[PDB]
C-alpha cells in the first residue's frame, strides 16, 4: 500500500545492501529459503513494504542489484541470504568503472543505465501505490557515485513525486581508501544537491570509533560497520511497517527536518549500542537512550555538533514506552543546550513511536539530525579537491573520457555556495 | 610432504554457528509484541 | 673525509630542452615556486636537490 | 569472467612466467599435467581458474599465456619440462635466431617477423575471454627482445586494441651491476616508444633483489628462481581480488586511475613487505603496523632508488591474509605523520587501500615463510629522477663518442632516433621537475 | 681545513630551529583564534607575531 | 642386480595398486550430500570402526 | 545426515589391506551418528510431551 | 562444538578464523550474447 | 576568562617547544586538528 | 593408535602385520551384524 | 556489407558482448525510408556505367599490412589535459602525420580529447 523499491549500486551499496535484507528478513522473520517463519501476525500485516509475494508461501526483495562488474554480487550471492533474490535483478556489464567517475557516469554506466531503468520499471510499477526509493552507495567508488547518480537523475525524471532517500557513504578526514576520492566526492555531491529530498551522509572512521569505544571491538569486520548503518536504515521505515502511539513514515520526516530544499543532509546514530560485559550496568530507558542518542561520540558522521547549530531533530524512538518521558527528555535536551539550537524554530525536536522493538531488546532509538556543522566535511573536500585542480592533478584521467574543464569548477561552485548557505544560518 | 597444513588448517571452531532464534528470549521482553490499542477493552494497563 | 656526490655529466646538447607537461595555472605561479624552491638546494639530500631537509 | 593474458617476452619474461605459472597452478588444484587431481564435488566445483586457466569440454585447463622468445634454448626447457602437459603447444612461439642485446632485431628485422603469429594467437586468446580486463606483459629493459619485441607488441596492440588496460611488469636496469653493454641503449630507446602505449609500468631492479634476498632472507649465492618466485608474489597479490574474495576489491583498472597522476609520469615501484626466512618468522609478530612501516623502509625496496631522495605521488596498497581494516586505517594514519615521509601538496589523499582474505600460497622449495599477512605496495615517487639521470649519463658516455652506434645504424633505424629518444627523456627529466615543486 | 667544515652540520641545527620556529609562530597563530568573537580583535600582539 | 630392482619396483607398485583403490573409495566418500541419491541406512557394524 | 554418515562409514570400511587406517575423519564420522542420535532422541521425546 | 543461539544485534558477529580457501566461482557470467545467473551451487572457498 | 586561558596556553606552549633537543615530529603533534578553511570566494 | 575403546579388537591388523611384517606397532558400534 | 540493427536485440549483439574485444565497426541506427523504384545502374559482370560516378577510393580495400604500417606509429589515447601548448602541438602533429594509416580499414581511432593552454 505504501511500497519502497530499494536499489544499490557499486561494492560498497551491494555489501551494505546484503546486511540490510538480511536484517529486514530477521525483522519479518523469513528463513534463508525464502519463505516465512514467524511467530506473530504483525510481521506479516506489513510485509509488502519490502517483500513481494509469491506462491507457497514465499516472499522476494524489492531489491536492484547494480553493478559495473558483477564480482562483487558473486561473493554477495553465496552468503547465508544471497540465494533470496531474483535473479532478474541482477544487472551488470563486463568491464568496471576502475575507480573513475567520468567512466561510470558517461562511457560504461550510459550501456547499462536501460536495464537497470527496465528492471526498476516493472518493479515500480506492480505495487500498489508507490511511497518512494532508496539508495544504498558511496561517493568514493566509480560505479556508486558515477552511475549512482545517473540512476538518481534518470529516476527523478520519470517519478518527480516519489522520495528519493541516499544512503551514502562519504570520504574520511584521516586516510583516503582512493586517491582520486575527492574528485568523484566532489561531483557526486553536486549531483545529490538538486536530486535528492534526503541524504544519510556515513562516515568509515565515525563506524570505526563507534566499533573502537563503544563496542570494544577489536577486530570489527566490514559486516560488523554494515550491520549498524543496516540498523539505522531499518529505523527510519519502522513506522510503515509497524504501528506505533505515534506514526511518521519517511514524508513526515522529509517535512519536518527540511526547512529549505538544499539543507537535506542528515547525520544518523543508532541508541542502544552496549558491549559485551557491561549489560549490566545500563538499563533500557528514555533517559539512558536519549543520553547516548545525542552524543557526540555515537555519530556515524566525523564532525561533532558543538561545531555549529542542530536546525531539526528527530528520534524515531520504538517499544512500550510512556511518552510522557520523551517529551520530557527531548524538552530537556533542548532547553539544557541552548546555544547548540537554533532561535528561530521554538522547536527542533520531531518524535515518532512505535510500539514493536527490535528482536531481543526492549527499546531503541535511531537519531537523525540536521546539523549546521556538516559544513566541516563539505570544507574538507572543497580544500582536498582545490588543491589537486588548482595543478590538475587527475584531469587526464576524466577529460579522456570526454568530460568538460568547467565541470569540475560547477561542481565547487555550488559547493562553496552550499557550505555559504549553511554559514547564513550559522549567525541567525 | 606437508602439502596439506598450508591449504587447511589443523584445527576446528571450538563453537557452532549462532542461530538467530533464542524464541522463549525473545518473547522474555514485557509485552511482547503487544501494541498500544490492545489496553482498549482489557483489564489493568501499565507499562 | 669523502664529499658528497656530484650531479653526473651531460651533454650541453640536451641542456636547453624544455619541460613537456606544464601543471602551473599562471607563469607567475611557475616563476614563484621555482624561486621558492632554488634556495633550498644545499639544504636538501640527494642529487637534483628534490628530497628531505638532511635534518639535525 | 575476469580474465587477463599474460604476455611473456623475452628470456626474463619466460623465466618471469615459468614461477609465476607454478604458483598459479599452486594456488588452485592444477596438477602439472592441466588437469584436476579429482572432481569433489557432484557437479559444482569452484570456476576461480577463470582469471588465468581456460577450462576445454573435458577436464583440462589450459593457460591464457603467450610465451614468446627469439632463441629456441629458454621456450624448448619449458617444452620439454615438467609443464610441457599443461601448455598448449601453439602458445609458445619461438624464433630462429635472438636480437642478441640490440634493439633493433627486436624492433625492425628480426622482432618484425614474429609479430603477426604472436598477434594472431593473442586474439585467440582473447576470443574466449568473457569478461577480458587487460593484458599483462612481463619484458626486460636490457635485452634485444624483451625492449624492442615488447616496445613493437604495444605498438601493434594499440592499434588493434585502442584504449585497453596494459600493464607491464619491466626490469630496471640496475645502477652499479649489469649483464650489458649496450644496455643504456635499449633502455633509452624502449622508454621513448613505450612513454605513452602503457597504462602503468611496474618496475624493480635486479640488485635490490639481491640486496633483500641477501639481508631479509637469510640465504646467500642466491639464484634466478629466487627473484622469480618474488616476482610471481607480486604479480599473484596484484591480481589475487579477481579470484579471492575481498573486502575492497582492487580491478585493474584501478591501478591507472590511482596511480599515474600525469600523462607520462608512469613509473611506479613495487615492494612486498613481509619478506623474511622461517627463523626469522619464529621471532617476530607480523601486525599490520609492522608491515605496513617495513613497505617505507628505505632498505626493504625492490628498487635501487632511496625514497628520501624524493617525495611521494601516489601509493596503492594491497593487502593479503588476516587483515582487519581498522588495523590498516591505523596503520596508514600513523604513516602520514612522519617527516622522514614526505608527500607532494597536490595529492592529500595519497593513498588506495585493498584487503584480500587469501592468505599467500607457499611454494615448495622456496625460501619464504608462510605468513598470515602481506602487503604489496606500489608506489609512484617523484624519487626515481636520480635512476632516470644515471641512465641519463651512463647514454651520455657512450653516444659522445658514437660507440656501438654501427651496429644500429646498419639495420634499418636510422641515427636521428637516438637524438630524438634522449630529448624526450630530457624532456621527461625536467617533466618530473615541475611536479615535485610546491606552490606558495 | 675540510674537517675545519665540521661546522657545517652545526648551522644545519640552527637552520632547522630557525624553521621549528617558524611553525611554533604558525601554531600560535593558530590557536590564538580559538578566542571568541569579541575578544579576536586587531592587537599589537598579532603584529609581534608578523 | 636386475633381479633385485625389479623386485623393489613391484613392492612399490603394489603398494601404489593399494593407494588407488583407497583413493577412489575415498573421493567416491567425499561426492556425498543431504540432496542426494546413492545413499541408505546400514546397521551398526564393528567393522566401521575396525 | 544419518543416512550419509553410514554410507561413509560403510564405504571406507571396503578399503583395503594397510589403508583401512583410524583416520580422523572416523571419529568425526562415529561423532556424526552419536550427535544425530542425540539430536533424534530429544526430537522425538520433546514431540511426545507436545 | 555446542550451538547457543543469540538475539541479532548490530555488535555480535564471531567471525572464524580457521578458514584459509576463500576461492569464488563465477556465477555471474554471459554467453553467446545473454546474462546468464546461474544457480549457485558452492559458497566461499568450494564448501 | 576564556582569552586569558587561551592566552596563557599560547605563552606556555611557546615556552615548552622552544627548548632545544624538541624534534619536528614532537611539535607538530601538538596542535593537529585539522580545520579546514572557509570556501575560495 | 591415539584412543583406548573399551571392546578392543586389534585382529585385523594382526591379520595385516602378519602379511606385511614391516608395520609398526598399534599401540595406544560395538557389536558385530551376523553377516559379519 | 552493411551492419543492421536489432532494434530492441542490439544490447546481444554489441560488438563487445560478443566476445570481440578488438575495435569494430559502428552500426546502423536508422533506415532511411525512399519511394519508387531503382535504376539500373551497372550492366552483366557488374561493371559501372559510363554515366554514372565512381569513387575515387581504391578497390581491394584499404588494408595495412605489418610491412606497411608506419614507424613510430602515433598514439591510441591522445589525451591533451596538462599539457605544454608546443608538446600537444607536437603530439597532434604525430597524429595527423600519417593519413594512410588513419583511414586504413584497420586503422588507428584515436581520441584527440581536451586542450593545452
Ligand atoms: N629477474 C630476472 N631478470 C632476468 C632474468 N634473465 C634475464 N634477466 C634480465 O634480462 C636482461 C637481458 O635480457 P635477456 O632476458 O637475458 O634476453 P632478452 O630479453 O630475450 O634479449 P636478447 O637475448 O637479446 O634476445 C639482463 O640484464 C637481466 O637483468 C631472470 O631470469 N630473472
Ligand atoms: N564505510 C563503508 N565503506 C565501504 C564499505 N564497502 C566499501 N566501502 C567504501 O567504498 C569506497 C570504494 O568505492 P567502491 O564502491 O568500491 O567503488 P565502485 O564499486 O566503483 O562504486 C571506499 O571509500 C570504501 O570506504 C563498507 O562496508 N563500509
Ligand atoms: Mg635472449
Amino acid at each position: 500500500m505504501r511500497e519502497i523499491v530499494h536499489l544499490q549500486a557499486g561494492q560498497c551499496g551491494n555489501q551494505i545492501g546484503a546486511k540490510f535484507w538480511e536484517v529486514i528478513s530477521d525483522e519479518h522473520g523469513i528463513d534463508p529459503t525464502g519463505t516465512y517463519h514467524g511467530d506473530s501476525d504483525l510481521q506479516l500485516e506489513r510485509i509488502n513494504v519490502y517483500y513481494n509475494e509469491a506462491t507457497g508461501g514465499k516472499y522476494v526483495p524489492r531489491a536492484v542489484l547494480v553493478d559495473l562488474e558483477p564480482g562483487t554480487m558473486d561473493s554477495v550471492r553465496s552468503g547465508p541470504f544471497g540465494q533470496i533474490f531474483r535473479p532478474d535483478n541482477f544487472v551488470f556489464g563486463q568491464s568496471g568503472a576502475g575507480n573513475n567517475w567520468a567512466k561510470g557516469h558517461y562511457t560504461e554506466g550510459a550501456e547499462l543505465v536501460d536495464s537497470v531503468l527496465d528492471v526498476v520499471r516493472k518493479e515500480a510499477e506492480s505495487c500498489d501505490c508507490l511511497q518512494g526509493f532508496q539508495l544504498t552507495h558511496s561517493l568514493g567508488g566509480g560505479t556508486g557515485s558515477g552511475m549512482g547518480t545517473l540512476l538518481i537523475s534518470k529516476i527523478r525524471e520519470e517519478y518527480p513525486d516519489r522520495i528519493m532517500n541516499t544512503f551514502s557513504v562519504v570520504p574520511s578526514p584521516k586516510v583516503s581508501d582512493t586517491v582520486v576520492e575527492p574528485y568523484n566526492a566532489t561531483l557526486s555531491v553536486h549531483q545529490l544537491v538538486e536530486n535528492t529530498d534526503e541524504t544519510y551522509c556515513i562516515d568509515n572512521e565515525a563506524l570505526y570509533d563507534i566499533c573502537f569505544r563503544t563496542l570494544k571491538l577489536t577486530t570489527p569486520t566490514y559486516g560488523d560497520l554494515n550491520h549498524l548503518v543496516s540498523a539505522t536504515m531499518s529505523g527510519v521505515t519502522t513506522c510503515l511497517r509497524f504501528p506505533g502511539q505515534l506514526n511518521a513514515d519517511l514524508r513526515k520526516l522529509a517535512v519536518n527536518m527540511v526547512p529549505f530544499p538544499r539543507l537535506h543532509f542528515f547525520m544518523p546514530g543508532f541508541a542502544p549500542l552496549t558491549s559485551r560485559g557491561s549489560q549490566q550496568y545500563r538499563a533500557l530507558t528514555v533517559p539512558e537512550l536519549t543520553q547516548q542518542m545525542f552524543d557526540a561520540k555515537n555519530m556515524m558522521a566525523a564532525c561533532d555538533p558543538r561545531h555549529g547549530r542542530y536546525l531539526t531533530v528527530a528520534a524515531v524512538f520504538r517499544g512500550r514506552m510512556s511518552m510522557k518521558e520523551v517529551d520530557e527528555q527531548m524538552l530537556n535536551v533542548q532547553n539544557k543546550n541552548s546555544s547548540y539550537f537554533v532561535e528561530w524554530i521554538p522547536n527542533n525536536v520531531k518524535t515518532a513511536v512505535c510500539d514493536i522493538p527490535p528482536r531481543g531488546l526492549k527499546m531503541s532509538a535511531t537519531f537523525i539530525g540536521n546539523s549546521t556543522a556538516i559544513q566541516e566535511l563539505f570544507k574538507r573536500i572543497s580544500e582536498q579537491f582545490t588543491a589537486m585542480f588548482r595543478r590538475k592533478a587527475f584531469l587526464h584521467w576524466y577529460t579522456g573520457e570526454g568530460m568538460d574543464e568547467m565541470e569540475f569548477t560547477e561542481a565547487e561552485s555550488n559547493m562553496n555556495d552550499l557550505v555559504s548557505e549553511y554559514q547564513q544560518y550559522q549567525d541567525a | 610432504p606437508l602439502r596439506r597444513l598450508d591449504r587447511f588448517c589443523p584445527l576446528e571452531l571450538p563453537w557452532g554457528g549462532p542461530h538467530w532464534k533464542p524464541v522463549s528470549g525473545i518473547y522474555s521482553v514485557p509485552h511482547a509484541y503487544r501494541t498500544e490499542n490492545s489496553n482498549y477493552g482489557s483489564l489493568k494497563p501499565a507499562l | 673525509p669523502p664529499m658528497g656526490l656530484d650531479t653526473l655529466w651531460h651533454m650541453p646538447h640536451f641542456q636547453k630542452v624544455g619541460p613537456h607537461l606544464a601543471t602551473f595555472p599562471t607563469e607567475a605561479d611557475r616563476q614563484r615556486a621555482f624561486k621558492a624552491h632554488r634556495e633550498e638546494c644545499a639544504v636538501r639530500q640527494g642529487t637534483l636537490r628534490m628530497g628531505n631537509y638532511t635534518h639535525p | 569472467m575476469r580474465e587477463c593474458i599474460s604476455i611473456h617476452v623475452g628470456q626474463a619474461g619466460v623465466q618471469i612466467g615459468n614461477a609465476c605459472w607454478e604458483l598459479y597452478c599452486l594456488e588452485h588444484g592444477i596438477q602439472p599435467d592441466g588437469q584436476m587431481p579429482s572432481d569433489k564435488t557432484i557437479g559444482g566445483g569452484d570456476d576461480s581458474f577463470n582469471t588465468f586457466f581456460s577450462e576445454t569440454g573435458a577436464g583440462k585447463h589450459v593457460p591464457r599465456a603467450v610465451f614468446v622468445d627469439l632463441e629456441p634454448t629458454v621456450v624448448d626447457e619449458v617444452r620439454t619440462g615438467t609443464y610441457r602437459q599443461l601448455f598448449h603447444p601453439e602458445q609458445l612461439i619461438t624464433g630462429k635466431e635472438d636480437a642478441a642485446n640490440n634493439y633493433a632485431r627486436g624492433h625492425y628485422t628480426i622482432g618484425k617477423e614474429i609479430v603477426d603469429l604472436v598477434l594472431d594467437r593473442i586474439r585467440k586468446l582473447a576470443d574466449l575471454c568473457t569478461g577480458l580486463q587487460g593484458f599483462l606483459i612481463f619484458h626486460s629493459f636490457g635485452g634485444g627482445t624483451g625492449s624492442g619485441f615488447a616496445s613493437l607488441l604495444m605498438e601493434r596492440l594499440s592499434v588493434d586494441y585502442g584504449k585497453k588496460s596494459k600493464l607491464e611488469f619491466a626490469i630496471y636496469p640496475a645502477p652499479q651491476v649489469s649483464t650489458a653493454v649496450v644496455e643504456p641503449y635499449n633502455s633509452i630507446l624502449t622508454t621513448h616508444t613505450t612513454l605513452e602505449h602503457s597504462d602503468c609500468a611496474f618496475m624493480v631492479d635486479n640488485e635490490a633483489i639481491y640486496d633483500i634476498c641477501r639481508r631479509n632472507l637469510d640465504i646467500e649465492r642466491p639464484t634466478y628462481t629466487n627473484l622469480n618466485r618474488l616476482i610471481g608474489q607480486i604479480v599473484s597479490s596484484i591480481t589475487a581480488s579477481l579470484r579471492f574474495d575481498g573486502a575492497l576489491n582492487v580491478d585493474l583498472t584501478e591501478f591507472q586511475t590511482n596511480l599515474v597522476p600525469y600523462p607520462r609520469i608512469h613509473f611506479p615501484l613495487a615492494t612486498y613487505a613481509p619478506v623474511i626466512s622461517a627463523e626469522k618468522a619464529y621471532h617476530e609478530q607480523l601486525s599490520v603496523a609492522e608491515i605496513t612501516n617495513a613497505c617505507f623502509e628505505p632498505a626493504n625496496q625492490m628498487v635501487k632508488c632511496d625514497p628520501r631522495h624524493g617525495k611521494y605521488m601516489a601509493c596503492c596498497m594491497l593487502y593479503r591474509g588476516d587483515v582487519v581494516p581498522k588495523d590498516v586505517n591505523a596503520a596508514i594514519a600513523t604513516i602520514k605523520t612522519k617527516r622522514t615521509i614526505q608527500f607532494v601538496d597536490w595529492c592529500p589523499t595519497g593513498f588506495k587501500v585493498g584487503i584480500n582474505y587469501q592468505p599467500p600460497t607457499v611454494v615448495p622449495g622456496g625460501d619464504l615463510a608462510k605468513v598470515q599477512r602481506a602487503v604489496c605496495m606500489l608506489s609512484n615517487t617523484t624519487a626515481i629522477a636520480e635512476a632516470w639521470a644515471r641512465l641519463d649519463h651512463k647514454l651520455d658516455l657512450m653516444y659522445a663518442k658514437r660507440a656501438f652506434v654501427h651496429w644500429y645504424v646498419g639495420e634499418g633505424m636510422e641515427e636521428g632516433e637516438f637524438s630524438e629518444a634522449r630529448e624526450d627523456l630530457a624532456a621527461l627529466e625536467k617533466d618530473y621537475e615541475e611536479v615535485g615543486v610546491d606552490s606558495v | 681545513l675540510r674537517l675545519l667544515q665540521r661546522q657545517r652540520e652545526a648551522t644545519d641545527r640552527r637552520l632547522s630551529e630557525v624553521r621549528k620556529a617558524l611553525l611554533i609562530n604558525q601554531q600560535s597563530v593558530k590557536l590564538r583564534g580559538y578566542r571568541p568573537k569579541s575578544e579576536t580583535i586587531s592587537d599589537k600582539a598579532d603584529s609581534m607575531l608578523t | 642386480q636386475i633381479r633385485l630392482n625389479w623386485e623393489h619396483k613391484e613392492t612399490c607398485e603394489m603398494d601404489w595398486s593399494d593407494k588407488v583403490e583407497a583413493y577412489n573409495i575415498d573421493e567416491a566418500c567425499c561426492r556425498y550430500n543431504n540432496q542426494s541419491t546413492d545413499v541408505q541406512f546400514y546397521p551398526h557394524s564393528a567393522k566401521f570402526e575396525e | 545426515p544419518l543416512k550419509v554418515a553410514q554410507t561413509r562409514l560403510y564405504q571406507r570400511s571396503h578399503r583395503p589391506n594397510v589403508e583401512l587406517c583410524r583416520d580422523a575423519a572416523q571419529f568425526r564420522l562415529a561423532s556424526e551418528v552419536e550427535e544425530l542420535n542425540l539430536s533424534l532422541a530429544a526430537l522425538k521425546e520433546k514431540l511426545l510431551e507436545a | 562444538n555446542p550451538v547457543h543461539g543469540l538475539p541479532f544485534l548490530p555488535g555480535t558477529s564471531f567471525k572464524d578464523l580457521t578458514k584459509t580457501a576463500f576461492h569464488r566461482s563465477q556465477t555471474l557470467g554471459y554467453r553467446n550474447g545473454y546474462a546468464v545467473v546461474r544457480r549457485p551451487t558452492v559458497g566461499i572457498g568450494g564448501d | 576568562k576564556i582569552g586569558h586561558n587561551v592566552d596563557y596556553s599560547v605563552v606556555r606552549l611557546r615556552l615548552r617547544q622552544r627548548h632545544p633537543q624538541v624534534c619536528y615530529e614532537q611539535a607538530q603533534r601538538l596542535v593537529n586538528d585539522w580545520d579546514p578553511r572557509t570556501p575560495p570566494r | 593408535t591415539h584412543s583406548l575403546s573399551l571392546p578392543w579388537r586389534p585382529s585385523t591388523y594382526y591379520k595385516a602385520a602378519s602379511n606385511w611384517p614391516t608395520l609398526d606397532p598399534y599401540c595406544t558400534f560395538t557389536r558385530y551384524t551376523p553377516d559379519d | 556489407a552493411t551492419n543492421y540493427s536489432a532494434n530492441q536485440y542490439e544490447k546481444p549483439f554489441s560488438p563487445k558482448y560478443l566476445q570481440n574485444w578488438s575495435l569494430a565497426k559502428p552500426t546502423k541506427e536508422r533506415i532511411s525510408s525512399h519511394e519508387g523504384y531503382t535504376q539500373i545502374i551497372a550492366n552483366d559482370r557488374g561493371h559501372l556505367l559510363p554515366s554514372v560516378p565512381r569513387s575515387k577510393a581504391s578497390p581491394w580495400g584499404s588494408f595495412m599490412g605489418t610491412w606497411q604500417m608506419p614507424l613510430k606509429v602515433p598514439p591510441a589515447r591522445a589525451t591533451l589535459t596538462s599539457r605544454t601548448a608546443a608538446g600537444a602541438a607536437s603530439l597532434t602533429r604525430w597524429i595527423q602525420k600519417n593519413p594512410d594509416l588513419l583511414k586504413a580499414s584497420n586503422g588507428l581511432r584515436p581520441e584527440i580529447f581536451g586542450k593545452p593552454h
